[PDB]
């Protein structure tokens, strides 16, 4: 289950990408582009979004009360 | 025909020659100025030359 990909798109926050150079930044943007664009749609990555959202409000709750 | 064109990326790096009988290959891949000028030609084309 956790292989498949899921209806909604990406659950994970993913930062932008640099300015590129001809040489390497475009191999690099491009794999980091197609890795990204797979790994996002999969429940996986759902299971990661939830986590890393849910476990950061809580680590914000045990400093807050 | 002539030389023939000249295929690069915007890399600079790789550069691909083409011969003037091998346009016909690439067809779309040049530019849409290449194309307007190229495609009525395909008519009386031959291999190397046009007629």
């Amino acid at each position: 289950w956790a292989i498949k990909d899921s209806d909604l798109t990406g659950w994970v926050p993913m930062a932008e990408y640099p300015p590129a150079d001809n040489e390497l930044e475009d191999y690099a943007e491009h794999l980091n582009k197609t890795m990204e664009g797979v790994l996002q749609g999969t429940n996986c990555a759902r299971e990661m979004g939830k986590c890393i959202l849910t476990v950061g409000a809580l680590m914000t709750e045990c400093r807050l009360f | 025909l002539g030389q023939g064109i000249r295929l690069s990326n915007k890399r600079k790096t790789k550069e691909v020659i083409i011969k003037a009988e091998k346009m016909g290959k690439y067809k779309n891949l040049m530019r849409e100025e290449y194309k307007n000028l190229f495609e009525p030609l395909e008519k009386y084309i031959q291999k190397d030359v046009c007629f």
